[PDB]
């Protein structure tokens, strides 16, 4: 159970009964004279919270105070010139400007109380100078009605050296360049070596106005240095310099051979200053103003009036998601820009990235239906686009290389369980002292999901459906290794299958096939699965021979394969026949590989698929198999078994054997409109060796899936029921040398193609694998809007008449809903920690915390996260794509696996309690998540002790052929 | 430094070996000592207890009696298990007891799961919470029969998709 | 498994070849326990001696290219999994597992690998050693007393009668045998003591230390006079031309150990003063010391110095015997120590 382990949340403080005020100053379109900083410096000495930034309007900048009970001295922490515009208290409602306003406000009193406990800051990292010393990243969300809380992402880093007198003397005998760490905002510099002494009187005005904003210790007070092929002169104290598996592939690869005060006040206002919540990561285009830009994110991203944007959005969190994540290729140009930088280097990226028959494309999404199987960041060149900004009003001060390397790159360059939570105790005082002038510590799960004011259960475990009789079976999952011990029967009724092997004529190679096929024929059969005999004509046991040599291995596949597929009873006295009384084989190839392009071996299949009648034609799967298996090595045999029993894929038939003998009636009105043209052909029903055991009208809810493949040529979809019972999959092709609009809607009549093929009304419930673009749901909210699913339903009620009767027996649509898919990346959580069995050994569990995340606590698409949910899981995941973690790559190798879904749509009640049917916004998470967890159940590889990945199978089932489109194409 | 140096005075008694073998145990399996702390450590504190138990060879019969005395009270795991033998294995059931959480793990010897006899007698059923339900028809076969009467818009050939724009 | 293996016939590979897939079968679990990995790398090792008596010439035969390969990569994967197995199985080996040979490929897999033996073959020659020396006067303040005990007793019993060639002073100075710099802090004090006396002591640490001081380390001052010129600071210094490197600061040790030493009332202290003017006397005699240095110190001290103080005790006490030399540097000095007043030119007279 993961109720009990310590994640990473403090819960600072209450928003509760607090008050602000904002003041304001306009300007001409220093320190001492400048009315903002001054009271910024005296309010920050005065340990209250306090924050400054700019505006739309050049020459107008702001103060922002907040505090609770008692009103500070505001006679003098205020200039004469300084004026208020803003009186407000918690009872009367706080906007999302005002809401992370606090959380910049509290990290300058938390920035100061770290600099006073002989902590340094890089950057978004805090790090102690000279293992107990490791770098702790700080941002802040609100979680809750009004509580505030943090978490601390813990990194390790190497060591870092305060400078001192050492280090100058070296660097001047030092020809080349001596490079070290500038400013808390960690900029890379040389350092000339020119040491400056505490008695200058230039530096006594400079150390004087540095200890009003940052607390700088109290010999060497300040040194020269030249940062972006600029000198400027900087003090010394804040200067800093740093330092400067394997078993397996041996195996196999055995086995082949023998068979400047004013330069960081400008910095604190575009780097530091942008303190967003992080339950509004999953965010999209705006709703205030319907635009990619919004808020006051206008004087950050360099015109149009956006009037009051009272959403959560921001361009510039947005784009860093956008950059190099799954998204569409139109709207990823939009969060770049065409007309600005990076969007050629996205455009040439993509079109290098790119530099073949259709049906043997529609091959590779067969073998893959079934259960078993560089680019720099925009904001990495967005703060080296500020230093461009910073450092010219720098220079007017006084009176591509600043692009290129103006931040250090200790930052970007890199555990255990009890150390990381002693620096976390460490970091409890610090905190609670820094709210006082209480804090909670370290977060149970249970503790997060009290807090939260809505079960700290782990979700339960659903049972599937099996049969130990010929009757049915509930079953837990923990019986699947137990399969040919309890000898219990799978769904599909034992299909039989027939196959033929394709051997070169290499003798040892020969041997190790027909014992690998005989125990393949026993493990096949002692489960009950049916019969695994071969081909009945005798043919050296079912083995076929042939014989670079592809082309001999591919003419004899051809020219052989082609029109081969193409009185005495003793004891039957002592028994009578029963009668006349009242499904031919499945036909199965084995092919081997002597190849350790493979593509040649599947162009037998594109050969076979034309030269045969279409009775034979109709059922026919290709298996492949590596030729390694029968020399060097249980676990295969069984996995090889389901796979093929599972892609059988039975054919509906189509001569029911009446036999009426009558010119007409009941039984040949069936029997013709059976064999009616517009009935399609090869329907080829699915039935899984399990299925989902049912959970007590009549109804059916689908899942779909859908992402990208590496380019943005192909859209990958599959779609699975409520309960399993189906597994399909799709490719739609958009290549263009509008272009967005039409790939999205081909998807949709492919997603209508399989409601109408049942006759109940259905739930539509659309996942996503990657990240919801800004022009991704521009279509899905005008298509599939209320009216258009009432459109489509008089539509419907045209061609079948009984629809028109009874809507019981219409497929109709009665709800749809959109759920966005992708990781959170902030919160970490070990098991190792306590507050009979330990987890993530043996099992695995899953946790769920919602929220309805509203927007302020006070047309067609509302507010861009309706609700979220986080979808933690004990259980590890397979191979994702690599857009899916560029957002936060640190977070992959986690084992307790951290997850952010939200909702897009919601559209309930389309014919007009069913929880999708409610207008509550939390409970349409909690019915789709926990059969999200159930579908994750069916992933069950019963030669697996637990599932073999998280995620439901048919994200797994896309990351299948997605990782198949990945190395073959 | 210590007991670096009367190790060979350690080695002559039998009994004595055993009693300063448990002690040490103490102090690595509480965690006083990690890798981050001092690799080396773990690299000499191993060293002279590879030929401590050496030193119960050079007899069998007390190998195996100061062993069974250290599995029994159990990156850092994997270390001390290198040196002790190879343990005898048994299979593991997780056993629900249901709304359906999980509660406890029964152990038993692959000698007993067999197929001859019909019931599952190393087996109990109620720790599935396995229900017996009755047969009842796929839901997707009898949609196809329910199909038959409607005969709604043509689905695509599924080459359609595969299309240039 | 490992009994089967000892009872090869050596020089016979007809029956290991078809024994050798079941080394890899059972290699997976091979690393989870030591004393199988100890009994089968004792077992890998004692075979690899016989096919040697280079490895290339084994290559060529079919019957004998699987053979030197698979038990080459089992004793390389036993150490990357299992150290702890590892007085050693690998001394029976000439040739270490770093280079030993590896199947063919990939590169820069093998060198990545061959980067990964190394490392560990290294970390264990040194745990080795850990274990042959069983874990362990190596404190220098105690090897410093560890000092004083021992050649202590090889000066007081040795007897200074004869200067004979086994007690010469070229063999008594490497017999003692930084270091160097505490060894003469205890020479020193060695011949100011009360109880046992004799100033053929005194002749010797004097006589010992003038030579050896200008003749080791001026072999390594003529390294440093032709390495000295490194920009304006080692040109603004210049210290090994301007002056040879010499041994120096010994006589701060000896400052210290004088709180009003000027005194006959005291009879121990007494002999302790009159050996050691006559010991300060020998070195400037002999040249023993750095006296450029000597000389600015008691300068520096004798400025700054403003019953009487020791500093001043020192230089009206120690006898110089360097006469006539320059009066720049002699007699000068003996004016300038004493303050201002002409009633010392009558002793003088
Ligand atoms: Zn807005
Ligand atoms: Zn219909």
């Amino acid at each position: 159970s993961l109720e009990d382990c310590h994640c990473n949340l403090f819960c600072l403080a209450d928003l509760t009964g607090i008050k602000w005020k904002k003041y304001v100053w306009q300007g001409p379109t220093v320190t001492e004279e400048d009315p903002i900083l001054s009271s910024f410096s005296r309010c920050l000495k005065a340990d209250v919270l306090g924050v400054w930034r700019r505006d739309q309007r050049p020459g107008r900048r702001e103060l922002w105070i907040f505090w609770w009970g008692e009103d500070p001295s505001f006679a003098d922490l205020i200039h004469h010139d300084l004026s208020e515009e803003e009186d407000g208290v918690w009872e009367n409602g706080l906007s999302y400007e005002c809401r992370t306003l606090l959380f910049k406000a509290v990290h300058n009193l938390l920035e100061r109380c770290l600099m006073n406990r002989n902590f340094v800051r890089i950057g978004k990292w805090f790090v102690k100078p000279y293992s107990e010393h490791l770098s702790c990243s700080f941002t802040f969300f609100l979680h809750g009605d009004s509580n505030v809380c943090t978490s601390v992402e813990i990194n390790q880093h190497q060591p870092v050296y305060l400078l001192s007198e050492e280090h100058i003397t070296l660097a001047q005998q030092s020809n080349s360049p001596f490079q070290v760490i500038l400013c808390p905002f960690g900029l890379n510099g040389t350092l000339t070596g020119q040491a400056f002494k505490m008695s200058d009187s230039a530096t006594k005005k400079l150390i004087g106005e540095w200890k009003q904003f940052y607390p700088i210790s109290c010999s060497l007070a300040a040194v020269e240095v030249l940062v972006a092929g600029v000198r400027m002169i900087y003090p010394a104290c804040f200067v800093l310099v740093p330092q400067s598996q394997t078993v397996d592939p041996q195996s196999v690869q055995k086995w082949v051979k023998f068979s400047s005060l004013y330069v960081n006040l400008i910095l604190s206002e575009s780097v530091m200053n942008l303190f967003k919540d992080c339950n509004f990561d999953s965010c999209c285009i705006c709703v205030c103003n319907m635009n990619i830009k919004g808020a006051d994110v206008g004087v950050y991203i360099p015109q149009e009036a956006q009037y009051r944007c009272t959403c959560g959005f921001s361009a510039v969190m947005n784009r860093k998601f956008g950059n190099n994540s799954g998204l569409f290729l139109e709207d990823e140009l939009d969060i770049i820009g065409r007309n600005t930088d990076c969007g050629k280097e996205a455009e040439k990226r993509f079109e290098a990235l790119r530099a073949l028959s259709d049906d043997l494309i529609l091959l590779l999404q067969d073998q893959c239906t079934n259960l078993f199987s560089n680019w720099v960041r925009v904001e990495e060149r967005d703060c080296c686009n500020d230093c461009y900004l910073a450092l010219e009003h720098g220079r007017q001060f006084m009176d591509a290389l600043v692009k290129s390397s103006c931040l250090h790159p200790w930052s970007k360059r890199n555990q255990c369980s009890q150390d990381i939570l002693r620096m976390l105790l460490s970091l409890q005082p610090v905190l609670q002292d820094a709210i006082q002038k209480g804090v909670q510590g370290p977060l149970t799960w249970q503790q997060f999901h009290k807090m939260a004011g809505r079960s700290p259960e782990p979700l339960p475990i659903p049972t599937f459906l099996l049969g130990y009789d010929y009757d049915y079976l509930v079953l837990s999952p923990f019986a699947l290794p137990y399969w040919e011990r309890l000898m219990l029967e799978p769904y599909g009724s034992q299909r039989d299958i027939a196959y033929v092997v394709l051997c070169p004529e290499n003798e040892a190679l020969l041997n190790g096939a027909k014992s690998f096929f005989r125990d393949l024929t026993a493990i096949y059969e002692s489960c009950r699965l049916g019969q695994h005999r071969p081909v009945s004509r005798l043919l050296t046991d079912g083995i076929m021979r042939v014989g670079s040599k592809l082309k001999l291995y591919a003419q004899v596949c051809r020219y052989d394969l082609g029109p081969y597929l193409a009185t005495m009873d003793r004891d039957k006295v002592g028994i009578p026949t029963d009668g006349d009384s009242h499904y031919p084989p499945a036909i199965v190839v084995y092919i081997i590989d002597p190849f350790t392009w493979t593509l040649g071996l599947l162009r037998c299949f594109l050969e076979m698929v034309q030269t045969l009648p279409p009775h034979i034609k109709s059922t026919v799967s290709v298996q492949i198999i590596p030729c390694q298996y029968l020399l060097q090595p249980p676990q295969h045999l069984k996995s090889l078994a389901f796979s093929a029993f599972t892609q059988c894929r039975r054919p509906l038939p189509t001569s029911t054997n009446v036999k009426t003998l009558t010119g007409f009636g009941p039984g040949l009105a069936m029997e013709t409109a059976l064999r009616s043209p517009d009935r399609p052909e090869c329907i080829r029903l699915y039935a899984p060796p399990f299925i989902l055991a049912p959970v007590k009208q009549k109804y059916n809810v689908l899942f779909v899936g859908y992402c990208l493949s590496h380019d943005q040529r192909w859209i990958l979809a599959s779609c699975t029921d409520l309960y399993g019972e189906l597994l399909e999959t799709c490719i739609i092709n958009i290549d263009v040398p509008s272009a967005r609009k039409f790939g999205l809607q081909k998807l949709w009549e492919w997603c209508l193609g399989l409601v109408q093929m049942s006759s109940l009304p259905w739930r539509v419930v659309i996942g996503r694998l990657g990240r919801i673009g800004h022009g991704e749901l521009k279509d899905w909210s005008c298509l599939l809007s209320r009216r258009n699913l009432q459109s489509l339903s008089k539509r419907l009620k045209d061609m079948c008449r009984m629809c028109g009767i009874s809507a019981a027996d219409s497929p109709s649509i009665l709800s749809a809903c959109l759920v966005a898919m992708e990781p959170q990346g902030s919160f970490v959580i070990m098991p190792d920690s306590v507050s009979q069995l330990n987890t993530p050994q043996d099992t695995s569990c899953t946790h769920i915390l919602v929220f309805p995340t509203s927007a302020s606590v006070q047309p067609n698409i509302l507010q861009q996260p309706l609700a979220l949910g986080y979808f933690v899981s004990t259980a590890k995941a397979g191979p994702l794509p690599d857009w899916f973690w560029s957002a936060c790559p640190q977070a992959q190798y986690q084992c307790p696996l951290f997850l952010k879904a939200s909702l897009h749509l919601h559209v309930p009640s389309v014919q007009s309690s069913h929880p999708l049917d409610s207008n509550q916004t939390s409970d349409v998470l909690r019915f789709v998540l926990e059969q999200y967890n159930a579908l994750s159940w069916l992933t069950c590889d019963p030669a697996t002790q637990d599932r073999r990945s998280c995620l439901p199978i048919h994200f797994v089932v896309l990351n299948q052929l997605y990782n198949f489109i990945m190395n073959m194409l | 430094n210590l007991v670096g140096g009367m190790f060979d005075t350690v080695q002559r008694s039998t009994q004595q070996t055993t009693e300063w073998a448990m002690l040490l145990l103490e102090i690595i399996i509480s965690g006083t000592v990690d890798m981050q702390s001092n690799n080396e450590l773990f690299t000499t504190v191993l060293d002279m207890l590879s030929v401590l138990i050496n030193g119960t060879l050079a007899n069998k019969r007390a190998y195996m009696n100061l062993a069974k005395k250290l599995q029994k009270e159990l990156d850092s795991l994997e270390k001390v298990r290198q040196l002790l033998p190879l343990p005898k294995q048994t299979r593991d059931v997780i056993t629900c007891e249901p709304g359906l959480q999980v509660s406890t793990k029964q152990k038993i010897s692959p000698w007993d799961l067999f197929e001859g006899l019909k019931p599952s007698a190393p087996l109990s059923w109620g720790w599935f919470g396995t229900v017996r339900v009755d047969r009842r028809v796929a839901r997707g076969e009898e949609q196809q029969r329910l199909l038959l009467y409607h005969t709604h818009l043509r689905p695509r050939p599924r080459a359609y998709y595969l299309e240039p724009l | 498994v490992l009994e089967c293996f000892e009872k090869i016939r050596p020089g016979e590979d007809e029956l290991l070849k078809l024994l050798l897939p079941l080394l890899l079968r059972y290699s997976g679990e091979f690393v989870q326990s030591a004393y199988l990995s100890r009994r089968l790398a004792y077992f890998c090792t004692r075979r690899l001696a016989l096919q040697l008596d280079p490895f290339s010439d084994l290559l060529m035969c079919p019957q004998h290219r699987p053979l030197v390969f698979g038990l080459s990569c089992i004793l390389q994967t036993i150490l990357l999994c299992c150290p702890s197995a590892l007085g050693s199985p690998l001394d029976h080996l000439p040739i270490a597992p770093s280079n030993l040979p590896m199947p063919e490929g990939n590169s820069a897999f093998t060198q990545q690998v061959r980067a990964k033996l190394r490392e560990i073959e290294q970390q264990i020659k040194e745990r080795g050693q850990a274990v042959e020396v069983r874990w362990s006067q190596e404190a220098t303040a105690g090897f410093t007393i560890g000092r004083v005990l021992h050649t202590l007793e090889v000066l007081d019993s040795h007897s200074f009668e004869r200067s004979d060639f086994s007690n010469s002073l070229d063999s008594l100075c490497n017999r003692i045998f930084s270091d160097d710099d505490a060894v003469v802090s205890l020479l020193c004090e060695w011949a100011v003591s009360c109880k046992r006396s004799g100033r053929h002591r005194a002749m010797v640490v004097a006589k010992l230390l003038e030579k050896r001081q200008a003749e080791i380390e001026a072999e390594r001052c003529g390294e440093s006079e032709a390495a000295d010129e490194k920009g304006s600071i080692a040109s603004g210094s210049l210290s090994a031309p301007s002056a040879p490197i010499f041994q120096d600061v010994l006589l701060q040790f000896l400052d210290t150990q004088a709180p009003m030493l000027t005194d006959p009332r005291s009879e121990s202290e007494r002999v302790e003063f009159f050996n050691l003017v006559l010991l300060f006397c020998e070195l400037i005699r002999h040249d023993v010391f750095s006296h450029n240095m000597y000389t600015c110190t008691l300068i520096s001290r004798g400025d700054l110095a403003f019953d009487q103080p020791r500093h001043v005790q020192y230089a009206t006490h120690f006898p110089i015997p360097q006469e006539e030399s320059c009066s720049h540097e002699c007699n000068q000095r003996l004016v300038v120590l004493f303050g201002v007043g002409k009633q010392r030119d009558d002793a003088r007279h």
